[PDB]
């Protein structure tokens, strides 16, 4: 029944003291930290407390969008010898830092997702042209569902997949994710492998990526310009935020301290050094 | 249809918002939580966990093993300090890495009381008597042991019960202070003095280290959310 | 049963006829829906039905085929391999409209030193594909109505090339079930399988089933019988093994609307 | 189906409220309600076998 | 109808 | 009262068996399938079992729009040689392939119509002109009711037939239709003829196609666009998705397992080969 | 007009939406329902019918009726696999086109126990035992009966009842598997092979076939819907 | 006119409830409750005229 | 002042009800509800000033 | 402002639509109906009456 | 309040 | 009114 914004506890007053209790001696070696309070090595007066940790509850420690990837679309004329750019991206937190280390601060979670989408767009060539107000399908394929191939294949009919056609220049999009992992929490860290090498069978092919466990994972983004080729090519960026609502979290970790480099633990030479000069006896 | 009228913030995105949508994935099934153990409700659960301070952070001893032990010897009484360290807990670099450090980093403001345990690692033949000290800030920061002792301190008995806990109390103008280098809202000096000397017997080391640690405590809270400058994603 | 009642052994008997059975595999309700009148809360033309029962509800044996190790397959449609069934008919030309029922008994008997199984599949709709690649939908009347002979399944795709006068006839091909699925998931379908170590008949009793309560039997089949050799006929070391395949079905529970002067069908 | 509750009001111009309706059947669809608890840090803090008395020697 | 908290 | 979200059964704790009771052998000519549960031949624990079949609902396997058609207008310059584009489409769901393979997984069903329409717009010449926001008028033309000849004949009136007539850019267009059909459900499949030929009438006339019902069963979707001529032409597609609202089904049935080759069940030559190569005894 | 705040999401169309919109039909009369039997209230229930494996996908046998059919013969006894069966019901050539392949085909994740059934087709004169098996992921898939012994499995005698079942029960680490092939999610290994040997009397045939088929156990289930990769419309 | 319902609760931050209300007079306007019942799948798998018990002989 | 009434349900997934509020002061302004009713056509089918019995000659 | 999500349909004009909209004429005063003879209530009263067949469509 | 029709 | 399922 102690909720996150109740106030914390009142500094009672305390006086002189001069015993065999030993509040200040301590032994960390134990493992635990000393549960002490001003009143055990001062003199204090009797406070109300009214300050409460209610922004610091996992819930309010995440309750923002962050951006996690940003997609690239175009629309060109049709007389392009290029093909038409539609996009594909792999659903994950790791292709930015900022959610990724915030995660990390804990090493299993529970979330329902909220994604919303703001899209932007520009002309490319020191034209004079136009195009007209485009609409956007951001098509979900989780792994199994064919992957489109081009911009208008079969695939884009989304009879199962669930789609998104959003149009320019409304509000951005946004839709809502249940906890979908196939695991009781998700993992932020796996230390192990998705296959066991085998003596009796090659190495290569007993093979797996260290700390992976399904290869998709949570499968693809497909995102497309849904108008035909324009005269005037147009380029668009679809920016993702990503916010983890109705979140609970397990076994807490040091944060990321050095650059991240790659969706694993790993750490590039050079990177190594964040701490800076400063003298023992200098304030 | 039901008259209604547009207001100003119609369309927007703002990032900290809190409103309902359509779920992608109807009727899904699921996976029930387990009782996973080590379950966090709060981030200051975390910031009253002792963490280790990196005190040493000289041009070598830095981002090494070394940064994080303070040595100290048997040598003749001084009034000298054995470290000086700014109450600055998000932006003192000694501060700033540590479990406390790193998530007042995520907030623009920081109350509450803090404490800071020492570990001493010498023999058990190693005897001692330290002084750790809290100045709150004003005047000129204590560099001799005579102005140490006028503030808030602990003399430090090394024996059996291996660690010293010094509280750090509340004592601020205003109610919340800023997780950055303020001199409106700064925190003043911590610091460490010999109070005796470290005496070794023969056939014993003469140099040893102590530990350091920093905590919260259960009267201590953060607010306003904020992005941390402790990592970045250039290019 | 301690009085000797046998699963494997069956009397069925509707109207003047009787089938015994000493091997059968238990047999099937499809959909566990026993056939039924048409009830008024359903019912849809307003005139008196006629309900001919016994005369017209009674076991029709139909013309015997014989499973050899080259068989792929047979199939027939209901109603049309009854059209020419004593008074089911004649009920049936008659009136403009028609519902039925029907008891599916397949009969093969062999040895036990022969070995073979068919899968004896009910079909509700049983659309089958045409032999063009030329024009969809084609398969004439005439074609898809074989009335009691049937048809048969093929196992090779051969596409009617004669475009001055098309075969316009079915080319229904086995593990494709004659309609561009696999045949290894007919088995949703109300089956059973005659393996001859086990039993020597199949037996389905299938309801009426429409997306109406009662059509046209002359435009429309209801229910497709579909018999494939899931394992082939085998026996002792002979090459050239030969057992016979009998239908016999007795129509059920029908009834029959809009009376007028005989249908006169083209169906040659 | 209304939710009702009552805001912690910072600053000042009895109780106000707000209230909620959810407007679809996922509770994944719904927003936030902030209304958490805290818990204690023992698990972190004090993981010891033996509770740990701070008056008391840590270590006898 | 109406939840109170 | 066993619903859809409902846990399913949970698994008994079994130990050792030595009896006359026989759930493992069985007999498959019967055209039954074994009831059989994980405790009839291996020794269980008890599971309390949590997951449901909530998501494979009828309802829920199909709660999602499919596009079924594309259409094309224009709107071209007054001065063209060639005719101003307005759109006619039979009503089908047999034109694209998703939602076709899976409603054919029944024989019959039953249900309410979504049909919601997603409207893009492009400039077809490197001019450099422009076009105004375009107004679409999608009407229905059910059987009997006079099809439009031209984009402009009194047909758009639409007294009695039902029109949308969407603005560009604006949220896409979409309405309801109830269960229409003649019949008490509407027919996947129809293994029969509308015509009986006779043998007192020539062939020619008593000829229909198979599995075919009504020629025009459902009628067609009309679109134009609304503005007159301009100057610059500009070309737009109408997207049209379906879902089956409120739905119920009845027969099951194979999948297709072959690519469709018009609306019936017919397969051309060249893709009778599905599976692919593996050996018995490799896994 | 009553004052309102468009949120994000607005205007947007989400395929797997559920709003209402107007009537385009108003007043129609619906022709009522009728009772047609073989109403299907969920996807899993035609999961749960045995629908036959085309187990033999040679090159020769694959896209023909004799792919169904599992050649045994009277040979002398040998430990070597009459098949063997990789359990990703989804992916694996051999599954992914019977009823429940089919149906799985359109979901990501499965989870529940299946069963096998085997039909012997050979003459009543022909006698028996064979022994069927299931190992769980993780070690060399059973290539001998010594191995496929180990796991779970049951030895099947031939006589009367012509079929036999084996019960695959749900034994996984995650809570569901990928309907794809995934070395995290694996399932485990199905194999067949000869308890004793097929022996036949004189004037019998020497060889017959076995059929095989699948389906879901009460405890199955999908979740989260998605396009199949068995069927396209290319052009 | 009022419906109000309980959504299943996945992922957790009582019962929760949403409300719906139709606001046309066709029921073919409404969106999908997906309150929808299961059945037992006899009529496909056990479709024999005489019951099977699972641990006695399919054939005698 | 919300009327609620209920809908003919034609194809199903009780009483299935929808609610409505007028908005204006002027009826005009409303929905049309749909809420018919039914006459007999006796006054165009049967005008005669002498009651028709079908089973009797019509001319007597 | 009350939050509220724009849906699909938002903004299309259906002509078999339902909604209310505001009145042109406010406080107009509407002249009352009077009892005319002939009130039709449904187009089938009229398919009920005998209208005569045009039989010989012969060409003259 | 509510009329129910 | 209120209907609660
Ligand atoms: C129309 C758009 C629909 C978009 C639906 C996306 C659903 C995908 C679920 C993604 C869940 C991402 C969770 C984050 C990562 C995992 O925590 C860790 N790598 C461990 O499991
Ligand atoms: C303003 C736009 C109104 C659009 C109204 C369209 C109403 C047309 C009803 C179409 C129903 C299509 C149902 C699908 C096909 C049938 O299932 C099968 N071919 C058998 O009957
Ligand atoms: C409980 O909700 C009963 C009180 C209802 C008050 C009116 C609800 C406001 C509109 C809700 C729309 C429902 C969302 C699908
Ligand atoms: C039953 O609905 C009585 C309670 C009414 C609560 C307010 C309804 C919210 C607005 C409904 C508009 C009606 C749609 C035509
Ligand atoms: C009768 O209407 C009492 C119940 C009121 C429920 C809320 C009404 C919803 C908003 C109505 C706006 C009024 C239109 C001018």
């Amino acid at each position: 029944a102690a909720t996150s914004r109740d106030a914390l506890p009142n500094t009672e007053a305390s006086g002189p003291t001069h015993s065999k209790e030993i509040p200040a001696l301590t032994a960390v070696e134990t493992g635990a930290t000393n549960p002490l309070v001003p009143s055990d090595t001062v003199q204090t007066r009797h406070v109300v407390q009214h300050r409460s940790r209610s922004e610091s509850s996992i819930e309010s420690f995440f309750a923002r969008g962050a951006c996690v990837t940003i997609m690239t679309v175009d629309n060109p004329a049709s007389t392009t010898n290029k093909d038409k750019l539609f996009a594909v991206w792999k659903i994950t937190y790791k292709d930015t830092v900022q959610l990724r280390r915030k995660l990390e601060f804990f090493t299993y979670s529970r979330f329902d997702m909220e994604l919303t989408f703001v899209v932007t767009a520009n002309f490319t060539e020191t034209n004079n042209g136009h195009a007209l107000n485009q609409v956007y399908q951001i098509m979900y394929v989780p792994p199994g569902a064919p992957v489109p191939e081009k911009w208008d294949d079969y695939t884009w009919q989304t009879s199962s997949n669930p789609s998104i056609f959003y149009t320019y220049g409304t509000a951005p999009a946004r839709i809502s994710v249940p906890y979908v992992g196939i695991s009781n929490a998700y993992s932020h860290f796996y230390d192990g492998f998705s296959k066991v090498p085998l003596k009796d069978q090659s190495a290569a092919l007993g093979d797996s990526l260290y700390g992976a466990a399904s290869l998709n994972d949570f499968g693809i983004l497909a995102v497309r310009v849904v108008n035909d080729h324009n005269p005037t090519k147009v380029t668009s960026k679809i920016r993702v935020y990503l916010k983890p609502k109705h979140i609970r979290v397990w076994c807490p970790r040091p944060p990321r301290a050095v650059a991240y480099y790659g969706p694993g633990v790993d750490y590039k030479d050079g990177t190594l050094t964040p701490l800076s000069t400063k003298d023992l006896t200098t304030y | 249809g039901l008259p209604v009228m547009n207001t100003p913030g119609s369309n927007q995105y703002l990032t900290a918002d809190n409103f309902q949508s359509p779920c992608a994935l109807p009727e899904f099934d699921v996976t029930p939580p387990i009782d996973i153990p080590g379950e966090v409700k709060n981030m200051m659960e975390l910031a009253e966990i002792d963490t280790m301070i990196p005190f040493d952070l000289s041009a070598t001893k830095k981002n090494t093993m070394e940064m994080y032990r303070v040595r100290l010897s048997d040598k003749p009484h001084t009034d000298d300090p054995i470290l000086c360290l700014s109450l600055s807990p998000a932006s003192d670099p000694r501060l700033s890495h540590t479990m406390l450090g790193e998530i007042l980093n995520y907030y623009t403001h920081w109350a509450g009381s803090l404490k800071f345990t020492f570990l001493f690692c010498g023999s058990m033949m190693a005897t001692g008597k330290l002084l750790v000290s809290y100045a709150p800030p004003g005047a000129d920061p204590p560099k001799k042991r005579k102005e140490a002792m006028l503030g808030t301190h602990v003399i430090w008995d090394i024996g059996l019960q291996s660690s010293c806990t010094m509280v750090v109390p509340w004592i601020s103008n205003t109610t919340y202070r800023q997780t950055i280098d303020d001199s409106f809202t700064e925190g003043g000096y911590i610091s460490v003095f010999y109070q005796t000397r470290i005496v070794v017997p023969l056939s014993t080391p003469r140099e040893m280290d102590i530990l350091g640690f920093v905590s919260a405590c259960n009267d201590f809270s953060v607010r306003l959310l904020r992005d941390t400058t402790h990592i970045e994603q250039k290019a | 049963e301690a009085c000797g009642y046998s699963d494997r052994v069956l009397q069925l008997t509707l109207g003047n006829s009787t089938i015994t059975t000493q091997e059968a595999a238990n047999s099937v309700v499809a959909y566990g829906r026993w056939p039924e009148y048409l009830r008024d809360s359903e019912a849809n033309p307003v005139d008196q039905p006629t309900e001919p029962d016994v005369a017209a509800c009674r076991f029709y044996t139909l013309d015997t085929v014989s499973w050899t190790k080259e068989s792929r397959g047979w199939w027939w449609k209901l109603p049309d391999a009854l059209r020419d069934m004593g008074l089911f008919g004649q009920n049936m030309y008659y009136h403009y409209l028609g519902r039925s029922g029907y008891t599916v008994h397949v009969q093969c008997n062999a040895s036990k030193f022969h070995q073979g199984a068919l899968g004896v599949f009910a079909v509700p709709e049983m659309c089958l594909a045409g032999d063009s690649n030329t024009t969809t939908m084609h398969t004439s009347y005439q074609n898809a109505n074989p009335g009691e002979k049937g048809g048969t399944f093929t196992g090779t795709f051969t596409p009617d090339n004669n475009q001055t006068s098309p075969a316009r006839r079915f080319c229904p091909v086995d593990y494709l079930l004659g309609n561009g699925t696999l045949l290894g998931n007919a088995f949703v379908f109300p089956h059973q399988i005659i393996n001859l170590r086990t039993n020597n008949c199949a037996t389905l009793v299938l309801p009426y089933v429409n997306s109406l309560s009662i059509d046209s039997m002359v435009k429309h089949n209801n229910w497709g019988i579909a018999i494939l050799p899931l394992a082939p006929l085998n026996f002792a070391s002979e090459s050239s093994p030969e057992i016979p395949i009998t239908l016999t079905i007795a129509p059920m529970c029908c009834e029959f609307n809009g009376l007028r002067n005989i249908t006169l069908p083209r169906l040659q | 189906g209304a939710q009702v509750s009552s805001q912690k009001v910072g600053a000042h111009e009895s109780t106000i409220n707000y209230t909620t309706i959810n407007y679809y059947r996922d509770s994944a669809s719904n927003a936030a309600s902030k209304q958490d608890f805290s818990q204690d840090p023992s698990k972190f803090t004090e993981p010891i076998k033996d509770v740990l008395i701070k008056t008391a020697p840590m270590l006898n | 109808g109406s939840s109170s908290t």
